[PDB]
């Protein structure tokens, strides 16, 4: 704002507002599942055992 | 009727997949030695 009256009385009025905003969200979800199953032998009793 | 005598001489594995065994046709699982293995 600038106001000059009678070419003698001067006035100035400078007003500034400034807002800055920042947001960051970061999500990580790692899931891991390992499953090993070995079956080597099948052992049975002889039918003629005691 | 062991195979250790042959293994001591030849020094070879014995073929572990052998026929002549029983078989449960229902449960689909080997059962017992029917033929004679010598």
């Amino acid at each position: 704002t600038e106001l000059a009256l009678f070419s003698r009385v001067n006035g100035k009025f400078s007003t500034e507002f400034q807002r800055m905003k920042t947001l960051q969200v970061k999500d990580q979800a790692v899931t891991t599942r390992v499953q090993v199953r070995n079956r080597i032998y099948t052992v049975k009793t002889t039918p003629t055992s005691e | 009727t062991g195979f250790q005598i042959c293994k001591n001489a030849l020094k070879l594995p014995v073929l572990e997949v052998l026929p002549g065994g029983g078989w449960d046709n229902l449960r689909n699982v080997d059962m017992g030695r029917v033929m004679d293995l010598t």
